[PDB]
DNA sequence: CGGGTTTTTGTTAAGGGCTGTATCACTGTGTAAGACAGGCCAGATC
DNA sequence: GATCTGGCCTGTCTTA
DNA sequence: CTGGATCTGGCCTGTCTTA
DNA sequence: CGGGTTTTTGTCTGGCTTCACACTTGATTTGCATCACTGTGTAAGACAGGCCAGATCCAG
DNA sequence: CACAGTGATACAGCCCTTAACAAAAACCCG
DNA sequence: CACAGTGATGCAAATCAAGTGTGAAGCCAGACAAAAACCCG
C-alpha cells in the first residue's frame, strides 16, 4: 500500500527482512570452549534441532505422540551474549573500566 | 443478522452486575436498483455476500439470548424505527445531487432458535416442526414431497389472538390445533428462510450418527446397550483420524462437515461394513446429497448449477424413496427439521428469491469472530467505555471507503 | 511446588514431609513455626535415593521411609531451594480467603456447620466484596485478586459482618503483621529499599506465629 | 589596541495552533490429581 | 458367635 | 360392616431436537 | 437578439539546457504463485414411557 | 513490591505573529 | 458452494549497471492575434 501510494520504498520488502533475521538467530557466529564439551558436538553452525533427540519412533518400540523443537543450549546462550554486547560495553565504559580488557567474565543464568 | 455469543468473560470494577453473555445485531445491503425506463437494473450487488468486510454493527449489549424480558427491552426501539421506515422514503446528497431512496427489508441471518424465540413459536422438540408450513413430525415422516409455505407474520398475530381470546369456547388442545403452536406475541416481522450453516451442520451430525449406526448393523439388531454404541462411536473416530486425517470432536463445526461430505469418505467408511447392500444404500446417499447440496448452498443457483436446480424434484423423491425404504429402522415416525425443510420447501424459495446460500448468516459469526478479537486488544477495559469503543472500531473496520485504500494496485 | 517435588524425587504436596527446603513434619511444622535451617542440597537426594532402592539396613516400610524422609524417585534436575514469591502469594490469600470465610461463620463458637451454611457463607462474603471493594466471584485464586484482597479497607468491609469485636482487632493485627512481612519476600534488593521490614522480620513472623497459635486454634490445630 | 560601520541574536507583551506526555480505570497470563484420616461391613476366629 | 482386622470406600486438604 | 383386587395421576427420567 | 472589455493561450522565432535515447547479460532484487489448515458457529426444552401411590371399584 | 498495554482527555511545551529597542560578533581606519 | 489469512518455498519478471555519443522537449527575448467569457445593446 505505501510504496503504490507513495510512489517510493519507506520500507523493505520481505526477503530483506528474512535475510537480516539469520544474524539475530543462533548458529550465525563462531565460537569455541577451550575445555571441549563432553558429549557435545563443536559444530557451530547448528540451528532448531529436533526435539525428540532422534528417539525411536518404531512399531515395536515405545510408542511417540509428541512433538518437540529446541536450539542447541550452548548456542543459544552465545546468541544471547552477542545480543548483549552493546549493553556489556556501555556497562564496562560507566564503572570506569577500559573497554580493550577481556577477564573472566561471569554469567549468572535463571531457568 | 442476530445471535447470541456465550463465554464472554465479566470484569472487575464498578457497575451493575453484567451476565457473562452477549448478543449482537447487524445488517447488510444486498443489491441497489434503479427503475430506468420500463423495467429495472441493478446497480451494486455485494460480491461477496458473507464476508466480514461489509457486516456492519448497529446494536450491542451483554444480555442473555433467552431473557425475552431485557432482549425485547433493547430491541423495542429498532423494531419500532424499522416500522416507521418502511412506509417513507430518503432524500440524500450524493456528488452535490439529491437522491431518492427506498427501503425492502428482509431478516434472514436468524438460526431457528432465535426464529422460534422471536416469533412465538414453540421449542425445536414440538410437534409442529417446521417453521414454514403447518404439518407435524408425524405427517413430515410419510410425504416428505408435498408441501407449501404458510407461516407470515400477519399470520402469526392473528393465530396468538384467537390464542388468547379463544373465540369458539374450546379445549386447550383442540386450541392449539386451531392455532397450530403459537403461545407468545411475535414481535419482529421476518421472512421465511432456511439458514445455510445451521442446514449444513444438522445435516452433517445426522450423517455422523447414520454412520455410526451403521458401523454396529443395527438394522437387524434392534436391540443394543449402552456401551456397544459408545464403543461403536470410538471405532469411526479411530477409522476417520486413520483414513481421513480428521480431529474427533465434541461438537459440529462447519469445516468439519464440509470435509465429511465426500464419496471418498463413504468409500472408506464401507471398510467397516461387512455388508454390501449397505454400502449401495450409503453410495447412492451421499451422491443424492452431494448432488442436491449445490441448489441450496451455491451463490447463484440458477447459472452456477442449473441442472442440478431443474432435476431438483427427481432427485428429493428419490431421496425420501431410499429413506423411506431402507432406513426404515430410524425415519418410521420421526425426522429432523432441516429434512423436512430441505425436502418440502426450497424449490419455492429458490424461485421466490433467487438464491439461499447469499442470504445466510455467516457473516455474522464472522462479525463475532471480530468482536472477539475487538472486546479483547481494541477496547479500554472497563464496563463503562469497552463496548462503545467495540462498536466504534468495528465500525470503522466496515467501512468500505478506508478498504477503498487497500486495492492500490489496480 | 508441583515440578520442584516432581523432578526433584519427591511425593506429592498433600504428604506429611512439606517443606522442600526443611525435612520436617507436618505436626512438627504445625508446632515449632519458628526455628528451621535447611540441610537439603541435590547429591543429597541423590543419596537418600540410593539409601531407598538398596535398602543397607533391611527396615521395614516406614522405618525406610522416616530414613530417607520421603526419597522414591531419582533426581534428574540440580533446583535451586528457594520458593516462588508469585505462587506464595496465591496461596496466602487462599488461606486468608478461608480465613474469612470461617471468621464469618463463627467456628470457633460452633464446630459444626453443613455444606449449606459454607455456601450461604461464601455466597454473603462474596456479595460483599461485589458490593464494597468492586471486585467479582472468581472460581481459583487469581493474581491482581490478591494483590488487591490484601487491604486493610478490606479487613474492615469483612469486619462490617462479624458481630463479635475483639476478633476484629485480631484480624486487625493479623494482616498488620502480614503487611509487615509482605515487602521483605517481593522487593528486589529489601537490603536497599525496605531495611526496616528486614531487620524486624523476624519478631514480626515470631508474633504471626504465637496469633495464629493462640487465637485461631479451630483452624490450625495440628 | 578603540570609533565607525556592518551583519546576527534576543527580548517584551499577548494570543493561535500543532505536538508530546501524563492520567484515568482496568486486564491477561500464574487452572487436575494425589496423600491421608476417619468410618464401615465381610469375614477368620478361640 | 460376637469381635476385632483388613481392606474398601470416601470426604477433605495440598499443590495447580 | 370389613378387607381385597386394580386403575389412573402425575412424576421422574432418559431421549431427541435445536443451539 | 449581438458591439466593446477584460481573461486564456498556442503561436511565431532559432539558439541554449537537462533531459532523453540504442545492445550486453549475470547477478540481483522484487512480485507473484503454491500448499496444509483455521475460527467463528457452544444450554434448555418438548415428549414418550415406565413406575408406584393412593384412589376405584368388588366381594361375603 | 509483575508488567506491558488501552483509548480518550487535559495541559505543558514548543512552534507562529508585531514592535521597537538592545546587546553580540566581526572588518576599515586611526 | 465461508474466507481472510499463515508460513515458507519456489519460479518468473524487472533492473541495473557502466560504459556513449547523439536526439529531443521545454525556455527566452515581444507581440499581434484567436478565441472566449463578461458588460449589457
Ligand atoms: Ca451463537
Ligand atoms: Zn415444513
Ligand atoms: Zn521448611
Amino acid at each position: 500500500t505505501v510504496k503504490a501510494i507513495t510512489g517510493r520504498q519507506i520500507f523493505q520488502p520481505l526477503h530483506a527482512l528474512r535475510n537480516a533475521e539469520k544474524v539475530l538467530l543462533p548458529g550465525y557466529h563462531p565460537f569455541e570452549w577451550q575445555p571441549p564439551l563432553k558429549n557435545v558436538s563443536s559444530r557451530t553452525d547448528v540451528g532448531i534441532i529436533d526435539g525428540l533427540s532422534g528417539l525411536a519412533s518404531s512399531v515395536d518400540e515405545y510408542p511417540v505422540d509428541t512433538i518437540a523443537k529446541r536450539f542447541r543450549y550452548d548456542s543459544a546462550l552465545v546468541s544471547a551474549l552477542m545480543d548483549m554486547e552493546e549493553d556489556i560495553l556501555e556497562g564496562m565504559r560507566s564503572q570506569d573500566l577500559d573497554d580493550y580488557l577481556n577477564g573472566p567474565f561471569t554469567v549468572v543464568v535463571k531457568e | 443478522s442476530c445471535d447470541g455469543m456465550g463465554d464472554v468473560s465479566e470484569k472487575h470494577g464498578s457497575g451493575p452486575a453484567v451476565p457473562e453473555k452477549a448478543v449482537r445485531f447487524s445488517f447488510t445491503v444486498m443489491r441497489i436498483t434503479i427503475e430506468h425506463g420500463s423495467q429495472n437494473v441493478k446497480v451494486f450487488e455485494e460480491p461477496k455476500p458473507n464476508s466480514e468486510l461489509c457486516c456492519k454493527p448497529l446494536c450491542l449489549m451483554l444480555a442473555d439470548e433467552s431473557d425475552h424480558e431485557t432482549l425485547t427491552a433493547i430491541l423495542s426501539p429498532l423494531i419500532a424505527e424499522r416500522e416507521a421506515m418502511k412506509s417513507s422514503e430518503l432524500t440524500l446528497e450524493m456528488g452535490g445531487i439529491p437522491r431518492t431512496f427506498k427501503f425492502i427489508f428482509r431478516g434472514t441471518g436468524y438460526d431457528e432458535k432465535l426464529v422460534r424465540e422471536v416469533e412465538g413459536l414453540e421449542a425445536s422438540g414440538s410437534v409442529y416442526i417446521c417453521t414454514l408450513c403447518d404439518t407435524t413430525r408425524l405427517e413430515a415422516s410419510q410425504n416428505l414431497v408435498f408441501h407449501s409455505i404458510t407461516r407470515s407474520h400477519a399470520e402469526n398475530l392473528q393465530r396468538y389472538e384467537v390464542w388468547r381470546s379463544n373465540p369458539y369456547h374450546e379445549s386447550v388442545e383442540e386450541l392449539r390445533d386451531r392455532v397450530k403452536g403459537v403461545s407468545a406475541k411475535p414481535f419482529i416481522e421476518t421472512v421465511p428462510s432456511i439458514d445455510a450453516l445451521h442446514c449444513d451442520i444438522g445435516n452433517a451430525a445426522e450423517f455422523y450418527k447414520i454412520f455410526q449406526l451403521e458401523i454396529g448393523e443395527v438394522y437387524k439388531h434392534p436391540n443394543a446397550s449402552k456401551e456397544e454404541r459408545k464403543r461403536w462411536q470410538a471405532t469411526l473416530d479411530k477409522h476417520l483420524r486413520k483414513r481421513m486425517n480428521l480431529k474427533p470432536i465434541m461438537r459440529m463445526n462447519g469445516n468439519f462437515a464440509r470435509k465429511l461430505m465426500t464419496q471418498e469418505t463413504v468409500d472408506a467408511v464401507c471398510e467397516l461394513i461387512p455388508s454390501e447392500e449397505r454400502h449401495e444404500a450409503l453410495r447412492e446417499l451421499m451422491d443424492l446429497y452431494l448432488k442436491m447440496k449445490p441448489v441450496w448452498r451455491s451463490s447463484c443457483p440458477a447459472k452456477e448449477c442449473p441442472e442440478s436446480l431443474c432435476q431438483y424434484s427427481f432427485n428429493s423423491q428419490r431421496f425420501a424413496e431410499l429413506l423411506s425404504t431402507k432406513f426404515k429402522y430410524r425415519y418410521e415416525g420421526k425426522i429432523t427439521n432441516y429434512f423436512h425443510k430441505t425436502l418440502a420447501h426450497v424449490p419455492e424459495i429458490i424461485e421466490r428469491d433467487g438464491s439461499i446460500g447469499a442470504w445466510a448468516s455467516e457473516g455474522n459469526q464472522s462479525g463475532n469472530k471480530l468482536f472477539r478479537r475487538f472486546r479483547k486488544m481494541n477496547a479500554r477495559q472497563s464496563k463503562c467505555y469497552e463496548m462503545e469503543d467495540v462498536l466504534k472500531h468495528h465500525w470503522l473496520y466496515t467501512s468500505k471507503y478506508l478498504q477503498k485504500f487497500m486495492n492500490a494496485h489496480n
